[PDB]
RNA sequence: CGACUCUUAGCGGUGGAUCACUCGGCUCGUGCGUCGAUGAAGAACGCAGCUAGCUGCGAGAAUUAAUGUGAAUUGCAGGACACAUUGAUCAUCGACACUUCGAACGCACUUGCGGCCCCGGGUUCCUCCCGGGGCUACGCCUGUCUGAGCGUCGCU
RNA sequence: GCCCCGCGGACGCUACGCCGCGACGAGUAGGAGGGCCGCUGCGGUGAGCCUUGAAGCCUAGGGCGCGGGCCCGGGUGGAGCCGCCGCAGGUGCAGAUCUUGGUGGUAGUAGCAAAUAUUCAAACGAGAACUUUGAAGGCCGAAGUGGAGAAGGGUUCCAUG
RNA sequence: CGACCUGGGUAUAGGGGCGAAAGACUAAUCGAACCAUCUAGUAGCUGGUUCCCUCCGAAGUUUCCCUCAGGAUAGCUGGC
RNA sequence: CGGCGACGUCGGCUACCCACCCGACCCGUCUUGAAACACGGACCAAGGAGUCUAACACGUGCGCGAGUCGGGGGCUCGCACGAAAGCCGCCGUGGCGCAAUGAAGGUGAAGGCCGGCGCGCUCGCCGGCCGAGGUGGGAUCCCGAGGCCUCUCCAGUCCGCCGAGGGCGCACCACCGGCCCGUCUCGCCCGCCGCGCCGGGGAGGUGGAGCACGAGCGCACGUGUUAGGACCCGAAAGAUG
RNA sequence: CGCGACCUCAGAUCAGACGUGGCGACCCGCUGAAUUUAAGCAUAUUAGUCAGCGGAGGAGAAGAAACUAACCAGGAUUCCCUCAGUAACGGCGAGUGAACAGGGAAGAGCCCAGCGCCGAAUCCCCGCCCCGCGGCGGGGCGCGGGACAUGUGGCGUACGGAAGACCCGCUCCCCGGCGCCGCUCGUGGGGGGCCCAAGUCCUUCUGAUCGAGGCCCAGCCCGUGGACGGUGUGAGGCCGGUAGCGGCCCCCGGCGCGCCGGGCCCGGGUCUUCCCGGAGUCGGGUUGCUUGGGAAUGCAGCCCAAAGCGGGUGGUAAACUCCAUCUAAGGCUAAAUACCGGCACGAGACCGAUAGUCAACAAGUACCGUAAGGGAAAGUUGAAAAGAACUUUGAAGAGAGAGUUCAAGAGGGCGUGAAACCGUUAAGAGGUAAACGGGUGGGGUCCGCGCAGUCCGCCCGGAGGAUUCAACCCGGCGGCGGG
């Protein structure tokens, strides 16, 4: 708020012989303001409780290897594919879920052969469940710039750009990439994994020196390597049901010993 | 008052501070002004450098940093004198003169001698009027090689 | 998606320019389509209203196939007054209601010189995009 | 059975909460970064066919010219406007114009009182009156003219 | 003799879930936990809802929840709104001789009591205790309740409606 | 008929004026005017301090303090 | 097992009104004590009070780890989002941590065993290995005498369970030794380019926020203190113009 | 007993110019409190801050060492990170508190006086005509005036400089327009104007539709345009716009060479001979303010008052002696940095009419005060005025009909229309003021479309129908297993 709101008055606080509360009352005499309480968080016209300032710490600096961790877990999220649906992207018909496709692609120019690529491919029953999510916002955002509301669709993730943002950039719901700069607002836009993303050849080989195996580090972050699993078989069934577990356990006790009444 | 155990503090904000708060919320739009004005300044100075003048050698002053060597002001007239070239045309030409600085040391002295002569062995010169090369240099040299260096003029490394 | 930063999106913003926006600005804005016929004799989708020009209306309770000749371009109100667009009010007396250029479609241009260097400006330049666009 | 009082419900008042809206703020960012004796900021008083405020303007007064634009403005009226023997409106604005105060400038703050030089009328050069126009503030700089000094000197 | 005339055999285990057993339950100041309690906005998600009627408001209607509260029906209204996972607050009122606005009882009450005084008739007019005209009775009683000015006011002056 | 009353014009301005002196008067304000700012001045003092369940649950005592309507400290409490 | 069920009755404790019995003083507040002859409150709507920044402290979560952290700067199409994000590594400067102690000149954290020899003098000479000492507790783990069986016996084949005792002992606690710096007391050696008013060392006590095979750094959240208007409202005053 | 010359002054409505005042967010020079904190309070703190006064600019100030340092040294100013809440100051209490080095942003250096040489080489003003005008100069001419030796210009400034020879190199500058470039870089360089894709297709909903279904071939159409706003609701395709090294037309700019127009003329190394600096200032004493600056950090007043192998600094006062470092007392200077004023824009996890600016509106307005100054309240008919003709009662306000509208249960302070409070209707009740908690009972309003009352798995019997059940054969696909 402005730093004189509810302060340019001159009020003082009317003494206490008056009966009256010892607010302080705004001087003068021929107005309907005259007399009245100021300067009061409680006080119509005051100033507000504590008023917010600029200098309020807007922003939060993230260690770079959390960020790029992730960066590393949406993407293994966005292999997954229980989790790619889970968020409702609607791939049923999209064979070989981490979905790479040629170069000419990044050589497209238009947003008809875009749009077929995507008819081809079977993402257009998740950009029509964007079509159909557009809707109007509920509240002050509307009076506030953000009239219409959409939902996300998928990702194209290049490594040139040859004409291929502008080829995109009108279906509604997709968003561009970019893999040399990767993020993750927009890979977990909710701060949920899961996000359906298409793949070039040239950005899907440059992801493995981007980011790096295990045997080797990354080529083009100098200092990075993949962070290490605490757990390397996460299947609990297979563990339990495995006859070592099995062979060291004992016998299960399924006899439900209720309350007895006494006779 | 103090509550049971801590430090004892002295915060220095008894001297009506929020006026005198100052934000950053301009600092990405300041960056891209200086990007934008180092990019207009290398594109006016096209073929010249991009980044300035070269730089001495620099022994840094105190025997935490003695051991270091950094980018200097300039050059001194001693050094400049055994390259042998005048310290008016050493500033037209782009090797950043520093009358101030004096030389303790034949050493120093002679590593930037030869650091002047390597850069002068390296410095392509345009003529004057460009039909008529009086003293500058060969065309061929001219058209070929004729490519703007971004980053500083040879750095100083350790 | 709109770029150009100097052009603004703020829906105020907008809306106070349009609705204080002088006369001639008003009148680009109560621009109004031709019919096809008009559109292939001409090669232009649109074209500012005047005042002795035949019009037709597609929308509301006076839609029909009449061909009404405009008589008043209300610029003030941003609304158009037609030949038989008409209502009678308690007196017996009629009055013209009021309608929007774009709920209306160009039948018949009024044309004169200024007119016929327009729809040449607008036609050319669309002929010119097409030729770049080859 | 009334009346009166109390409660609840329907309807109707009083009142303007709530919700929805927003040509307004607030905050951040960017580019420019320009007033005045050639009269500024501010003030006053006027100006529209009907007009008090707000807005615009200055006795050319809700504006002239010019240039773009291209048929309206509008609450009512009016008569214009061939759109080529030249154009309504709006925008731009580079031409012209710009009352009285105000640093405010003849003196003074009363619409008081002057002075000098020209022009026209009464004259029928001779200036008396009337009207008009141009000057008439302070400090300061360079140059000019007119001077002052038992200030320092030269020729008698 | 590796089952069988048969080919078959309830529910469960959001493991942050479900089930069993035992003991216990006061509470200011204060502390802590949970909240599928509530408010406003943001990122996601509901191929969510809505002019075949959203928000808000009213309700002798039907219910749920220990509760905070919530859902449904009916009416009114006429354009937007909510559920879930996260995020962020100018986020929950009975008090402060609180602030602003509104409305009561008091109450058709106190009051409309300083300076002697009015009355009859007519006119106009829809309408007369109060206007105007006439008649009467009175008062100010020239240090005036008279006739003119200065300050101050600014059109109050005068006709008509 | 006088140290008389009174209009207008002038002069004196806030720790200042002016006072036949009462701390009177100085624009309904005077034992220090009014107006704005410093300023949301400070308050160990008064008042208030807004949703629900569940669990635990006090102290008014020790020592020191220009301390006795306050704090620090130790106890008593809760949480991890 | 019985009875009764459409234009009259059945159910609806929850909801409206009323009746009766029992119980029941008006809330908020300060207070040892409030229904108080204590103060505030006629009524209703809306607004209305622990916030934000900085700095500490501890707890918790996350990443990396003897390191950690780009926060300032720079490099990347033309800047919807994007004022975001990504990257730098001869951008790690720097901060904090990795070493303490002393007022300061300064100094500055490993022992035991085995052999020989002086004088194995409370101790040097060399050599050899081992590697932060010892005691008492100590979660966990290891060995384990002996047991427990099968239609049944004779000679062993396999693993399973209980197990007295024993062993290595985490973290941590208690103690005892040791090592570093300051400072006392006592005493004798050694070194040299400078033989000095030089330098170094030993034993025994004491002062230290020390060491004794690191735990920190960054980010986030909570709670508590503090300085800021600082939970909200409140002086009598003081100052400048 | 004059006439000149100079000096020092004066006057002028003399010829031509310049200053004043405003704004003040940032900047510079002064002046400068007290609230507050110290749990009192006086030094301290607040604070060199508010208030006050002066002066500017698009920035300002500062600035090319009388510097840092003690190193193997760095090298103008400004700003950021760090140094660092540290050295230090402080009733050593409360509190206060920098610098250097290092890493970056930016980066740029220069000019006098003096000392000296050159016949004052210099500068201003006025006429003549020539070449120009459009922020007004070029040169020529004048036996034209003045300034100026009480010192103008050229060289030249601490990094040294000047003059003679000797050698070497012949090497090439600035300003004004013409013409067309470069077509003038983020692609136009800037300003202005005018334009540029695709549904109002079919059927339906509605008062109106921008709603809801559909639109052969993968399909309504465009998409480098699916931002936004308007339009009787929710619109990529109705309109304006949006995207695009998209188009066209005017005006202005920095720009390369062929000229012409004018000036402008020698640089570097070797030796020799010379020349070299800012005074009531530094510094000292004292006093007051200031600083972290502590036996003086800075500034100022008064007194004393320099030197020339000197002077200053070298964070403890002083003497002696080494060394280091700079050269004061003259001047200019971009960039990086600041910006709550202004002009013009863009955005927002912000507020939504008691909020947000005091001000969404005829708001610094109405109104108050002698004045300084104080200072509000106040948004919403409807899609469109279609804003209720006409009849009738009343003097009228006000009604009753009629009419518009989707709606007047929208009628010019008119969206929704809460609560307090009131009127009326209905129902119930009423001498311990009302109201309340438990427990029943009675009445009433509504609900159960309450009112013959289950459902469904197995098999038994009856009467119907109809494929076909099992089993094989063929084809396909899954699951499991394969040395
Ligand atoms: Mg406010
Ligand atoms: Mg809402
Ligand atoms: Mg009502
Ligand atoms: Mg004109
Ligand atoms: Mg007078
Ligand atoms: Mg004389
Ligand atoms: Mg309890
Ligand atoms: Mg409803
Ligand atoms: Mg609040
Ligand atoms: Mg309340
Ligand atoms: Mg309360
Ligand atoms: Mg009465
Ligand atoms: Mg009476
Ligand atoms: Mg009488
Ligand atoms: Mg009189
Ligand atoms: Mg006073
Ligand atoms: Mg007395
Ligand atoms: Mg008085
Ligand atoms: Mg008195
Ligand atoms: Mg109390
Ligand atoms: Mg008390
Ligand atoms: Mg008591
Ligand atoms: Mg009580
Ligand atoms: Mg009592
Ligand atoms: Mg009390
Ligand atoms: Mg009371
Ligand atoms: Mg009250
Ligand atoms: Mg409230
Ligand atoms: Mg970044
Ligand atoms: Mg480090
Ligand atoms: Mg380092
Ligand atoms: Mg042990
Ligand atoms: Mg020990
Ligand atoms: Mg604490
Ligand atoms: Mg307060
Ligand atoms: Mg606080
Ligand atoms: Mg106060
Ligand atoms: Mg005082
Ligand atoms: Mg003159
Ligand atoms: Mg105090
Ligand atoms: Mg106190
Ligand atoms: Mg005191
Ligand atoms: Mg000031
Ligand atoms: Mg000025
Ligand atoms: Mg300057
Ligand atoms: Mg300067
Ligand atoms: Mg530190
Ligand atoms: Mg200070
Ligand atoms: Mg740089
Ligand atoms: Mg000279
Ligand atoms: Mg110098
Ligand atoms: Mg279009
Ligand atoms: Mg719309
Ligand atoms: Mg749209
Ligand atoms: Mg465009
Ligand atoms: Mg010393
Ligand atoms: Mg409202
Ligand atoms: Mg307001
Ligand atoms: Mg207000
Ligand atoms: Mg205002
Ligand atoms: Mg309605
Ligand atoms: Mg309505
Ligand atoms: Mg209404
Ligand atoms: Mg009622």
């Amino acid at each position: 708020v402005s730093e004189l709101a509810g302060h340019q008055t001159s009020a003082e606080s009317w003494g206490t012989g008056r009966a009256v509360a010892r607010i302080p009352r705004v001087r003068g005499g021929g107005t309907h303001r005259s007399g009245q309480g100021a300067f009061g968080n409680m006080c119509r016209g005051g100033r507000m409780f504590a008023p917010t300032k600029t200098w309020r710490r807007w922003h939060r600096r993230v260690n770079t290897t959390q960020k790029r961790y992730a960066i590393c877990s949406a993407l293994a999220a966005s292999a997954l594919p229980a989790l790619v649906m889970s968020k409702g992207h609607r791939i049923e018909e999209v064979p070989e879920l981490p979905l790479v496709v040629e170069d000419k692609v990044e050589g497209y120019k238009k947003t008809k052969e875009a749009v077929l690529l995507l008819k081809k491919l079977k993402a257009w029953n998740d950009i029509k469940k964007v079509y159909a999510s557009q809707r109007m916002r509920a509240g002050k955002g509307k009076m506030r710039n953000r009239r219409r509301i959409q939902r996300r669709g998928p990702c194209i993730i290049y490594n040139e750009d040859n004409g291929i943002i502008k080829a995109f950039r009108n279906i509604p719901g997709i968003t561009l990439l970019n893999v040399s700069k990767l993020n993750i607002l927009k890979l977990a836009p909710g701060g949920h994994v899961g996000r359906f993303c298409i793949w070039t050849e040239s950005a899907f080989r440059k992801l493995d020196e981007l980011y790096g195996t295990w045997r080797k580090a990354a080529s083009l972050k100098s200092n990075y390597n993949l962070p290490m699993h605490k757990m390397i078989n996460t299947d609990l069934s297979r563990i339990l049901k495995s006859p070592e577990i099995q062979r060291a356990l004992r016998a299960p006790r399924k006899k439900i010993h209720r309350r007895v009444l006494k006779k | 008052a103090p509550s049971r155990n801590g430090m004892v503090l002295k915060p220095h904000f008894h001297k009506d501070w929020q006026r005198r708060v100052a934000t950053w919320f301009n600092q990405p739009a300041r960056k891209i002004r200086r990007r934008k004005a180092r990019q207009a300044k290398a594109r006016r100075i096209a073929p010249r450098p991009a980044s300035g003048p070269i730089r001495p050698i620099v022994r840094c002053p105190t025997v935490r940093y003695h051991t270091k060597v950094r980018a200097g002001r300039g050059f001194s007239l001693e050094e400049l004198r055994v390259a042998g070239i005048h310290k008016k045309v050493a500033r037209t030409i782009g090797i950043s003169v520093d009358p101030r600085r004096r030389n303790k040391s034949t050493e120093s002295l002679q590593a930037n001698v030869q650091r002047l002569k390597e850069y002068r062995s390296k410095l392509i010169l345009f003529p004057r009027k460009p039909s008529a090369p009086k003293k500058g240099d060969s065309s061929a040299e001219e058209l070929k090689l004729a490519t703007q260096l971004t980053g500083p003029v040879m750095p100083v490394r350790n | 998606m709109k770029f150009n930063p100097f052009v603004t999106s703020d829906r105020s913003k907008n809306r106070k320019r349009h609705f204080n926006a002088p006369s001639h600005i008003r009148r680009k804005i109560m621009s109004s389509p031709l019919s096809k016929e008009l559109r292939q004799k001409y090669n232009v989708r649109s074209m500012p209203i005047r005042k002795d020009d035949e019009v037709q209306v597609v929308r509301g309770h006076y839609k029909g196939q009449q061909i009404g000749k405009v008589v008043q371009v209300y610029r003030k109100k941003y609304v158009i007054y037609i030949e038989r667009v008409q209502r009678e009010k308690a007196n017996g007396t009629t009055v013209h209601v009021g309608i929007h250029p774009s709920k209306v479609v160009i039948t018949r241009l009024k044309l004169d010189k200024d007119r016929k260097k327009i729809l040449e400006r607008k036609a050319k330049s669309r002929q010119v995009g097409k030729e770049k666009g080859k």
